């Protein structure tokens, strides 16, 4: 199995903070990078930034997973454009249980099963507490 | 934008030294390629260790694509060389005539980028189209 | 890159031998790390870097007549303060029909002229002989 | 017959001292080199140095004999690695009578017979003396 | 059993280097001393020094083993002269496997069995490797 | 001692400019040739005006020796140039065009040798022998 690389693309500091939070739990990560879209960022500049990262990692023979905050919006639109061109894989709605499971099992499952796994874990991890 | 690249297949062969700069030039070439109409399925990226391997890598790449039944219409060999290569410019030049397809010179020869890469994208599309049927 | 089924030739000059030996050692090391077997690494020498291009052809032709063809070749030379030489080694890729890895150091001082550099040439040989095949 | 080169590979200063001792008996040697593995030496660094020497000597059209102190241990493991790659010849358990005979007959016998000769002389040279 | 003392008597730095090498393997030794005969050494001066050591150790109630490099030669002649006078024990042809076994079993066997043991181990440790 | 040159015929083609230096380099090549066993009957010396005429002179020399029934096994073109880049290129290529070792015996100096000549002698013998069957 090829080594994987996770690119987190989100609004503002969400991705940067999500990774920080995960790293409190599972320690400092390699092979994870975050890109945040801030007010005042030109989306085409950010898109070219992201494409630069993807090419570099592909050239390192890595398999790329893009995790995004929200279905819809500029980060998602960038991720979609990268899937159109580079055949990376994409999942939306990223939360903490998903990212922790993703990063601790990244070597265990192939990308398709990995994404199915964390989709399930992410949804199951959302609970309203009663009492 | 006077050149329609929708029916073209373009190869990009890049070196892996100075990767950060390499990636940006590739990204620029990819961007401009798609702006002329060249489809994603038709942009084939492959790598070699260094710029020296670019000329022969290009031939092997072109021959492989023929055996796959998906021939390249042009190729962009991309390399970054810092004096911190002259023969190389010569083989890439000659390769136009040996391979029978446009070989766009995408090798930076600096002493110490996206736009430059786009230029190479625009060139590939034009050279594969302008003089055809 | 799996190099287990490959035969790699190394042709090196004999001038600046201490530096030459280290570059060869590096190439040999990385070759074996990619799975290239010892029986399959053939080392031969020439006097100087000028003799590298034609030596390579004679080496390749000899290996064919022995029934043990080379899949790639690494000509190694150390020149201290050659331009034509880089040109023939470049052209040799197309004339010989096998990857010719440029293993010639072109330095201004002895200090500038290594094991890592040699390994790089080892890695290149294996990749160029494999990447574009049908494996 | 090709000219021979003897590489002595041992723990610490054993090879350096053995050669010194032999040279008291038969004079200063050319074509003998010693490599010692000391505590704190990285075996892979030493291996690359040894390979450094062997290639250089092969390139001088020399036939190489590696003499080692002990069957087993890092010096031996280096010698074995060199035999795997370069088809040099190797003998273990080197002592003084062996080295003196080796160096004074190096031009007389082919390497196979030379090593058989000194193996026999080395073993015969080990005697417990009771009067 | 009396505590043993090992005196190594050899040409040049051989004994000094052999001990160094052994100590890489088994650590720093007590109760081992080396005497080297160099070009320009007067054998009678060296003999008197060796006798100087043996008496001192006998006076410490120690049992003495002399190990020598080569059967024949001045170091051997000194060892023989010490056996004639002081009834120490002597073995020739010392190599690394012998010295390591000797020093790691020096408290286990009596001197006669010790010397028989290392004679056997020394000879067995000399092997020509083919492949 | 290592390469037997007794069964070889070696050509030496030298220029005539800087003759004193030329003669010494030729003498060195001749000396080392004979040390490897190459017979006098088999060392053929011919001249050209300058270094430029060396490449084509070598071909004409080789062709002439074939028509005489006494083919050369290798050739040493000797030139002295004092303050040529192309010339080196043709001599290099000549190895492949003539099918015999062409030893680069051209000095390219900035100011106004026997050992250097011997080296070229040693090279010629080795290159004609090492890879045979």
């Amino acid at each position: 199995m090829k080594e994987k690389f996770v690119l987190i693309i989100t609004h503002g500091d969400f991705g940067k903070g999500l990774l920080s939070g995960a790293e409190v739990i599972i320690g400092k990560q390699e092979n994870v990078h975050t890109v945040g879209l801030n007010l005042g960022d030109n989306i085409e500049k950010v898109a070219k930034e992201v494409m630069r990262i993807i090419i570099a990692k592909l050239a390192e023979d890595k398999e790329i997973i893009i995790v995004v905050d929200l279905f819809g919006g500029s980060p998602f639109n960038i991720a979609l454009e990268m899937m159109k061109t580079f055949d990376v894989k994409v999942i939306t709605g990223i939360n903490m249980p998903m990212l922790v499971e993703l990063l601790t099992s990244i070597n265990v499952y192939d990308t398709t099963e990995l994404l199915e796994n964390i989709s399930k874990i992410g949804k199951d991890g959302i609970k309203v507490i009663e009492k | 934008m006077k050149y329609d690249g929708s029916k073209l297949r373009i190869g990009i062969l890049h070196a892996r030294w100075n990767l950060e700069i390499i990636a940006a030039l590739v990204a620029g070439a990819i961007k401009r390629l798609q702006e002329f109409g060249v489809k994603a399925e038709n942009i084939i990226i492959e790598t070699v260790p260094g710029s020296f391997e670019l000329p022969y890598g290009s031939k092997l790449f072109v021959e492989k694509q023929k055996r796959l039944g998906k021939p390249l219409d042009a190729i962009i060999p991309i390399g970054v060389l810092i004096k911190g290569c002259d023969s190389t410019t010569h083989q890439l030049m000659k390769l136009n005539f040996e391979l029978g397809i446009p070989v766009i010179f995408g090798v930076l020869t600096c002493l110490t980028m996206h736009n430059h890469g786009e230029d190479w994208g625009a060139a590939a599309v034009e050279m594969a189209t302008k003089f055809n049927l």
